[PDB]
RNA sequence: UGACGGAGCCAGCGAGUCUAACCUUGGCCGAGAGGUCUUGGUAAAAACUCCGUCGGGG
C-alpha cells in the first residue's frame, strides 16, 4: 500500500505547482 | 568360415518416431524441432560418431541422449541451444460520413 | 634531488581507440578460473 | 639542468642522421648493408679517393 | 597415392601422403559392398546390398554419374575391365555376372 | 528500512498489473547533485557485482561483431570448444552491412539478447547495426578486447586471438552491470531481474553500486560522481518510481 | 559550362598544351608551387641545402 | 588375396595372402610359394593390399579388420660477384 | 627515354589502356599478372592474342594494362582488344613492317575484333 | 528450373547552408513558457564465378 500513495505524491504536487 | 560381428527400423523415442537411414543430427533435430548445431553439441555429450547411420548405434547410448534431451538445464546447455470489429467500427463509420455529405 | 641529481652526471593504452581504456573489460581470477 | 641535458642529447642525434645522409650524398661505391634488427648501414668500397 | 576402403554404407578415399581420410561417399541406402578404381584412375565403382551400382567420378563425390541397376539380388562384386576400359564386369549374388558397357 | 518495503510493494503490484506484467528488470536513479560533465557516447563503462552473477552466459543468445577476414576469429572460437558452445552467431561487418539492411535488422534486435563488439570496430558499428539498437540502456553492443595485445606506435600489431580470455571477458559483462555517462544529473542503472533473484540479492547489488560510483578511485570508471548524492529511486520500465534515501 | 563543353571542337592546338599536363581520369593537374620549373630540385642545391 | 611385381625390392615379386587371424603372410612366386613374412593383426581380417607397383612415394600395407578396423603399415621414403670471381 | 607505345580497347562501357614498353617480357593487368584476369572461364579468350602468334613477341617486351568500366565479359573484350593493337602498333614502331604485316593478318584471319571496334551501333528498321 | 555458408570480382546516371519519423516511463531546473537528461514501443550494386555444407507449407 504505498504505490498509489506515492502516485498521489506526484499529482498533487504538480497540481499545487 | 564364419565372420563375427557386433538394428532395427524406424524408431520410437519420447513417445515420437525417429529415421532409420539418415544420420544423426537429422534424427535429434526431427525429435521436434531443436537445432542442428544443439544436436552437434548432444552428440559431443555422447561422444558418439556423428555420421553414424540410425540403424546403428545402441540403446545405452540412445538412453544417455534420452537423459541429456529431458535434461536441457542440468548439463550446462543453454537455452538458445534449446528454444475485426474494428473493421465494423470503421465502416460504419464510413457510411455515417458519406450520409452526411451526399445528405448535405 | 638524488634521483634527477644522478641524471646529470650519468589499463592497456592505446593511441588510436580511446574508447578502450573507459571500455575495457576488467576481469577478475574467479572470472578466469571459475570452469562453469 | 636534466632538461638541458635531455635537450643536447637529442639535437645530438639528429646531427648524427643529418650527418650520415650528407655524406652518402657525395661520391665513392657504397653497399648497403642491412642489419638483423632492422637498421641499415653503408658501407663504401676500398678504394682511395684521388 | 590413395586408396578407397569401404565400411557400413560408407565408401571412404584415404590418401597416401599423409595417410589420413581425403573423401567419403555416402549416399547408398543399405549397406555398400565393393569399391574399385578404374584403369586410368578416373572412375570410381561402387555396388551395394540393394542390387545397384554407381559408377561415378572419384575425388568428385557429389556427381553421381552413372547408376546401373543389376539384379535385385545383391551384387557383391562390381570390377571395372582392366585391359578394356569401359567394360564394367559386375557380380551378383544373383549367381549371374553380367559385363555391362558403361 | 524504507527500500525493501518500496520494493516489496513495487513487486507485488509488477505481478498484478497487466502492462507492468511484461518487463523483467529495475532501474535505479541517482540524481548527483551537480551534473557530470562528461558528454555521452555508448561506449557502456561496466561495473562489477562483488556478491551475486545477474546473468549466465549459459543462458544468453549472444551476436559477436568482429574484424574484416574474419577468418581466424571464426575458426578459433569455433574450434576451441571452451567457446564452441558459447557464441549463437559470429559476423564480420562487411558481412553484416551486406546481409543485414532494411528491417530484418529489426529481427536481428528481437532475435539476440545481447551483442559483443571488438573494440576497434565499435565506433563504426552504429551505422550498420542501425538506429533502434541505441535505445536506452538494453541492447547498447559492448566492447571487448580479444587479442590481448597493444599495438605500440609506429609497430604493425600482431592479429591473434585467445579464446581463454574472450570468455573471460564475457564472463566479466555477464555476471556484472554498467552504467553510461550523462551530461545531466540523473542516471538510471540495470540492475535486478524479476525472477532471477530476490530481495537481498538486489539489496546488496544496490549497495555495491552506489559504493563504485562514490569511490574516489578508480577515475575513468569510479571517481564519477561529481557533487551530492541525492536520491535513488527504484522502478521497471512501466512503472513509476519509487522513492530512497533522500538526504 | 556545359554548352562550352558542347562547343569544344575537339581539334583546338594551343600553344602552352606543350607545358600543361593532365591524369589519367582526364582533368588536368597543376602545380602547387607555381612554375615550369618550379617542381623539384638538383643534386648541387640539395647537397648545399643540406 | 593380392598380388604386385616389379617393386623395388630383393623379392621381385609378392603375393600377400590374408587369413581371418590377424595372419597376413606374404609368399612369392619366383621361391615357389614359400612363406616370406607375416603379421598378426589382433581380429579377423577381412582385407589386405600393398599399394601398386608405381607408387614413387612412401608404400603402404593396409589391412582391414571384421570388428571394423584399419591397420596400416608405410614404409617411407652467395652473391652474384662472388660465385664470378 | 624509352620505347613506349600506348593503345586502347572499348566493349560496351568498358576502357583498356595499354602500355608496351620493350622490357624483358612480362605482362600484367591492374596491378596482378595476366594468369589472374578473373572470370576465369574467358581467361582464354584473354590468352588468345599471345597463343595466336607466339609467345617470343611477347618475351620480348612488357605489356601493361589498365581497365575499367563495364562488368565482366565486357572489361574482358576490352583487354584483349587492347591488348592486340598494342602488340600490332609496338611492332610497326620499333620493329619490321613486315612483322607488323603477319601479326595483323594473324589476328585478322582468326578474329578481326582483336582490332577494330565491335560497335553495334543501332537500326531503325 | 535449388537452399545455406564463406571467399573473390565489375558498373552508369544523381551533388540548392540543403535530407527528413511517431509514441512512451520517469528524474532535474524554471513562477510559466519550455529547457536538460532517462526509459520502453511501434515506420523506414545484384547478378556471376569459386570453396565447403544440405538433399510441401500453417
Amino acid at each position: 500500500d504505498y504505490y498509489q500513495q506515492v502516485q498521489r505524491g506526484k499529482q498533487d504536487k504538480k497540481i499545487s505547482r | 568360415s564364419l565372420v563375427v560381428q557386433e538394428f532395427q527400423h524406424i524408431l520410437r523415442l519420447l513417445n515420437t518416431n525417429v529415421d532409420g537411414n539418415i544420420k544423426i543430427v537429422y534424427a535429434l533435430t526431427t525429435i521436434k524441432g531443436v537445432g542442428r548445431r544443439y544436436s552437434n553439441l548432444v552428440c559431443k555429450k555422447a561422444d558418439v560418431d556423428l555420421h553414424k547411420r540410425a540403424g546403428e548405434l545402441t540403446q545405452e547410448e540412445l538412453e544417455r541422449i534420452v537423459q541429456i534431451m529431458q535434461n536441457p538445464t542440468h548439463y550446462k546447455i543453454p537455452a538458445w541451444f534449446l528454444n475485426h470489429t474494428l473493421a465494423n467500427n470503421v465502416e460504419s463509420k464510413l457510411r455515417d460520413d458519406l450520409e452526411r455529405l451526399k445528405k448535405i | 634531488l638524488e634521483d634527477i641529481q644522478q641524471s646529470i652526471l650519468k589499463f592497456v593504452k592505446d593511441h588510436r581507440y580511446p574508447g578502450l581504456t573507459p571500455g575495457l573489460a576488467p576481469v577478475g581470477l574467479s572470472d578466469e578460473e571459475d570452469s562453469s | 639542468v636534466k632538461q638541458h641535458l635531455q635537450r643536447e642529447t637529442q639535437l645530438k642525434q639528429v646531427q648524427q642522421r643529418m650527418d650520415a645522409q650528407r655524406e652518402l650524398l657525395k661520391k665513392g661505391s657504397k653497399k648497403k648493408i642491412v642489419d638483423s634488427s632492422g637498421k641499415i648501414s653503408f658501407k663504401w668500397k676500398k678504394q682511395r679517393k684521388r | 597415392h590413395d586408396f578407397a576402403v569401404t565400411s557400413s554404407t560408407r565408401v571412404q578415399i584415404f590418401s597416401s601422403r599423409t595417410r589420413q581420410v581425403i573423401k567419403t561417399f555416402s549416399r547408398f541406402k543399405d549397406v555398400v559392398y565393393s569399391a574399385s578404381f578404374r584403369s586410368d584412375g578416373k572412375l570410381l565403382c561402387a555396388g551395394d546390398a540393394t542390387g545397384l551400382v554407381s559408377v561415378y567420378d572419384s575425388y568428385n563425390p557429389r556427381t553421381i554419374l552413372l547408376s546401373i541397376n543389376a539384379s535385385t539380388h545383391p551384387t557383391h562384386v562390381t570390377k571395372f575391365h582392366t585391359q578394356d576400359n569401359k567394360i564394367l564386369a559386375t557380380a551378383s549374388d544373383d549367381r549371374v555376372t553380367r559385363l555391362w558397357d558403361i | 528500512g524504507l527500500a525493501e518495503k518500496a520494493l516489496k510493494a513495487l513487486i507485488l503490484q509488477c505481478e498484478e498489473n497487466p502492462s507492468l506484467k511484461n518487463d523483467k528488470d529495475i532501474h535505479i536513479i541517482i540524481n548527483t547533485g551537480k551534473k557530470m560533465g562528461i558528454n555521452r557516447d555508448n561506449i557502456p563503462r561496466i561495473i562489477p557485482l562483488t556478491k551475486y552473477k545477474l546473468f549466465k552466459p549459459r543462458d544468453l543468445n549472444i551476436l559477436l561483431i568482429t574484424k574484416d577476414p574474419s577468418a581466424l576469429y571464426r575458426e578459433t572460437l569455433t574450434k576451441d570448444e571452451h567457446t564452441s558452445e558459447l557464441f549463437k552467431e559470429i559476423i564480420s561487418v562487411k558481412n553484416l552491412r551486406r546481409r543485414f539492411k532494411g528491417s530484418k535488422l529489426t529481427q536481428l534486435y528481437k532475435d539476440f539478447d545481447l551483442v559483443v563488439a571488438d573494440y576497434r570496430v565499435h565506433h563504426l558499428l552504429p551505422e550498420v547495426l542501425g538506429s533502434r539498437f541505441y535505445h536506452g540502456s538494453k541492447k547498447l553492443p559492448y566492447m571487448i578486447r580479444m587479442s590481448k595485445e597493444v599495438k605500440l606506435k609506429r609497430q604493425q600489431m600482431v592479429e591473434k586471438c585467445d579464446p581463454i580470455y574472450v570468455r573471460a571477458q564475457l564472463r566479466s559483462i555477464c555476471k556484472n552491470t554498467s552504467y553510461i555517462p550523462n551530461n545531466d544529473n540523473c542516471l538510471s542503472v540495470r540492475v535486478g531481474y524479476i525472477q532471477k533473484h530476490s530481495i537481498p540479492e538486489i539489496l546488496q547489488n544496490i549497495q555495491d553500486t552506489i559504493n563504485f560510483l562514490t569511490d574516489k578511485s578508480k577515475r575513468p570508471q569510479g571517481g564519477v560522481i561529481k557533487g551530492g548524492i541525492i536520491s535513488i529511486f527504484v522502478k521497471t520500465s512501466n512503472s513509476t518510481s519509487l522513492p530512497i534515501y533522500q538526504f | 559550362l556545359r554548352e562550352k563543353a558542347k562547343e569544344r571542337n575537339p581539334d583546338e592546338y594551343y600553344h602552352a598544351m606543350h607545358s600543361r599536363k593532365t591524369d589519367a581520369k582526364g582533368l588536368l593537374i597543376s602545380s602547387r608551387h607555381g612554375d615550369e620549373e618550379d617542381e623539384s630540385l638538383s643534386m648541387d642545391q640539395v647537397k648545399l641545402l643540406k | 588375396l593380392d598380388y604386385v611385381e616389379n617393386f623395388d625390392s630383393p623379392m621381385q615379386s609378392a603375393l600377400i595372402a590374408s587369413s581371418l587371424d590377424g595372419h597376413v603372410k606374404v609368399f612369392d612366386p619366383l621361391d615357389n610359394f614359400q612363406v616370406k613374412f607375416g603379421w598378426k593383426f589382433s581380429g579377423p581380417v577381412l582385407s589386405c593390399a600393398v599399394s601398386p607397383s608405381t607408387a614413387q612415394g612412401n608404400r603402404h600395407l593396409v589391412a582391414g579388420l571384421s570388428s571394423g578396423l584399419l591397420a596400416i603399415r608405410t614404409k617411407k621414403k652467395k652473391s652474384n660477384n662472388f660465385q664470378r670471381m | 627515354a624509352v620505347p613506349s607505345v600506348q593503345t586502347f580497347g572499348k566493349k560496351k562501357s568498358a576502357t583498356a589502356v595499354a602500355h608496351v614498353k620493350a622490357g624483358k617480357g612480362l605482362i600484367k593487368v591492374n596491378g596482378s599478372p595476366i594468369t589472374l584476369v578473373e572470370p576465369e572461364i574467358l581467361r582464354f579468350k584473354v590468352y588468345e592474342p599471345l597463343l595466336l602468334v607466339g609467345l617470343d613477341k611477347f618475351s620480348n617486351i612488357d605489356i601493361r594494362v589498365r581497365v575499367t568500366g563495364g562488368g565482366h565479359v565486357s572489361q574482358v573484350y576490352a583487354i584483349r582488344q587492347a591488348i592486340a593493337k598494342g602488340l600490332v602498333a609496338y611492332h610497326q614502331k620499333y620493329v619490321d613492317e613486315q612483322s607488323k604485316n603477319e601479326l595483323k593478318k594473324a589476328f585478322t584471319s582468326y578474329d578481326r575484333t582483336l582490332l577494330i571496334a565491335d560497335s553495334r551501333r543501332p537500326e531503325p528498321k
